[PDB]
RNA sequence: UACUCGAGUGGCGAACGGGUGAGUAACACGUGGGUGAUCUGCCCUGCACUUUGGGAUAAGCCUGGGAAACUGGGUCUAAUACCGAAUACACCCUGCUGGUCGCAUGGCCUGGUAGGGGAAAGCUUUUGCGGUGUGGGAUGGGCCCGCGGCCUAUCAGCUUGUUGGUGGGGUGAUGGCCUACCAAGGCGACGACGGGUAGCCGGCCUGAGAGGGUGACCGGCCACACUGGGACUGAGAUACGGCCCAGACUCC
């Protein structure tokens, strides 16, 4: 509030947060759909949406929004429960 | 804070020739004052006090600075009393007194005080400088026209030069060769009681 | 980065600097990793002692000195020993050692007699 | 001229964990046991040599260890809270 | 006209540095370890690259509202900003499999392998600066453990997310760190659970020596920023001179 760089930085981080909230919400939609697919047993749709969610996680980590270790644990859970169903 | 009182005073008190030419000392060795004839109590403490009293009043230094020299002396690997005495004799002014350029210990103190020496290319107005082996003490430039010192250098027939000094200078250039040692010093009271006091 | 620095030491008038290799997020007289040299400017030919091998190591691993240290390394040729542009050329003025105590006093004796 | 894309990492000595050697007291939980380890230190003031006592909870995947045993143990990463060690081998039966 | 530059976007720094010792009897500190249980902008080192496509806006201009702090809409412009797509097949998810070292899960041979995906930015006329993924460094750190360091039973019972386990979630990572479920277990006379005090250490003072006291200065760690909480951005935040909320306190 008292440093002008901090003011600029405020509005900047507001923009950034907005962007990243939207990113995470989208990813969360993707995984919720995948879990519902697995849970009703559309194995076809399971893979047909897994491909989407997997590319989505990869390019999420690529933007530095989240770490590749996190993205890997996510994809691992997806892949494993798809293997089990 | 240099001392200022009569040299006769401590002399009449404790009873030692330290100045040399003290006819009042010869005339009245008893202590001064109203009870100057009166009698004093004996102990270990009085003796051990009187020891350092005589020494440090002979040489001018104060109690606390003597204690600093003592800390160094028992910090040495040698032995406290005699190495203290070697330290204490290593002073500049005492060296030049035993060389004999000066009349009184006060006078040597004053000479070194007023910057009348010139040691290896630096003015040294330091009445307590420590002189190790191989120290070429030349004297300064204006040292010539000091009148009582002219008489001094000319007819310096007072107390002799000891073994560990010499003058190899037409300009009265005094040099150290070895350091003082107590077997050859032969000065008044030895410092064992001093050691016992300062490590009381 | 792990910058090769000079750090102050001593008293108010005459500084004496130690050549250290530490992180940039330290402070001026703070913790180090390796004291490797030093630098005494207060005398005009300005003593400089630099453990050459260890400086070469630290330049290899990815250090990045500041300008004054770089000047010193180029003086000694350590930067030039790392980069080999002309060669590892020592420009270092070792200070003129003085006529020692013994030779002085023997000169006094032989002159006076 | 073209440097190697790859470079293997230096040989790292995989550190040497400790071991402790105690007497089992319980298997009243699942897949874990409690071991009363012991160490002879010296009292750092009066110099006397002192036996002490130390509970330490361990784990075995296959439940070999019973009560009244003498075991070998090795330290490992935390299996869970107040589980830090693992069994090596039931060492002197009884 | 751009040498230059108010303001603006855009990076970068601001988390270092600097201060205090209220709290804290805690892996907070000191020493010695472990990571097969982990992240690392910056600096260097290597390897392979740096293609194409697109929209909108801040400013500026017009205008409204408010006491001010500030906000609103219409219009317009730009990019290393945001967003796409195409490659990488060195990296990552999963399936099958040979060998090898182990200290068990496992680690390694850029292991092979059917197969799925993931990058990027252009300025510069002068010592020239860059940007992307990727392996190996060096530096910083996060996590766990042993051990040592005050008083007090006129502080004897304490414990239910507590103790172990299964399936999941969660973080950079192990982990009751969280979740529903199974057993009922755990801690304690070597002082739990409580109370009082207190930042820790290299050190400083004394002492023959042990030991006792003690934590000025300087150096290294921890914690704090009016009080109490929370999250964001981001390589990395107790985010002192940032945000939000509720108080208390001073002003308009």
């Amino acid at each position: 509030a008292n440093i002008k760089s901090q003011i600029k930085r405020i509005r900047t981080n507001e923009r950034r947060r907005l962007r990243n909230q939207s990113v995470k919400s989208s990813l969360r939609t993707a995984i919720r759909g995948f879990r519902e697919a697995v849970d009703a047993g559309d194995k076809d749709k399971a893979s047909e949406l897994l491909h989407a969610t997997s590319r989505k996680l990869d390019k999420a980590a690529s933007k530095g929004v989240i770490h590749p270790n996190q993205a890997a644990n996510k994809k691992s859970a997806l892949a494993l429960a798809l293997n089990k169903l | 804070a240099r001392y200022t009182g009569p040299a006769t005073r401590k002399s009449r008190r404790l009873g030692v020739d330290l100045v040399g030419g003290d006819q009042s000392f010869e005339k009245r060795p008893y202590p001064p004052g109203q009870h100057g004839r009166a009698r004093i109590k004996e102990s270990e403490y009085r003796q051990q006090l009187q020891e350092k009293q005589k020494a440090r009043f002979s040489y001018g230094v104060m109690e606390k600075q003597f204690r600093r020299y003592y800390e160094e002396a028992n910090r040495q690997p040698g032995k406290t009393g005699d190495n203290l005495l070697r330290i204490l004799e290593s002073r500049l002014d005492n060296v030049v007194y035993r060389a004999g350029l000066a009349r009184t210990r006060r006078m040597a103190r004053q000479l070194v005080s007023h910057g009348h020496f010139l040691v290896n290319g630096v003015k040294v107005d330091i009445p307590s400088y420590r002189v190790s082996q191989y120290d070429i003490i030349d004297v300064k430039e204006k040292s010539l026209n000091t009148l009582p010192f002219q008489i001094a250098r000319e007819t310096a027939g007072e107390r002799p030069i000891p073994s560990w000094l010499q003058v190899v200078g037409e300009r009265q250039r005094i040099l150290v060769h070895q350091l003082p040692e107590r077997a050859q010093i032969d000065v008044p009271l030895t410092e064992q009681l001093i050691v016992e006091l300062y490590s009381k | 980065a792990v910058k090769i620095k000079l750090t102050r030491l001593g008293k108010i008038r005459n500084p004496q600097y130690r050549i250290i290799v530490a992180d940039a997020r330290t402070r001026r007289d703070g913790r180090a990793i390796e004291v490797i040299g030093r630098y005494h400017p207060k005398e005009e030919p300005s003593l400089i002692q630099i453990d050459s091998e260890r400086a070469q190591y630290w330049l290899g691993v990815g250090a990045q000195p500041t300008e004054p240290v770089l000047a010193l390394l180029k003086i000694t040729g350590d930067w030039q020993k790392f980069k080999g542009l002309p060669g590892a050329e020592g420009t270092l003025k070792v200070k003129e050692p003085k006529p020692s105590k013994l030779d002085l006093f023997n000169a006094a004796l032989a002159e006076a007699e | 001229q073209k440097g190697p894309k790859y470079t293997p990492a230096a040989e790292k000595p995989r550190g040497r964990r400790k071991t402790a050697i105690g007497y089992v007291v319980s298997d009243k939980m699942q897949k874990t046991i409690v071991v009363e380890l012991e160490d002879r230190k010296s009292h750092p003031l009066y110099g006397k040599i002192i036996r002490t006592t130390k509970k330490v909870k361990a784990h075995d995947e296959n439940g070999e260890a019973g009560i009244g045993d003498r075991v070998s143990l090795m330290e490992t990463r935390p299996l869970s809270a107040t589980k830090r060690w693992r069994l090596v081998e039931i060492l002197e039966k009884a």
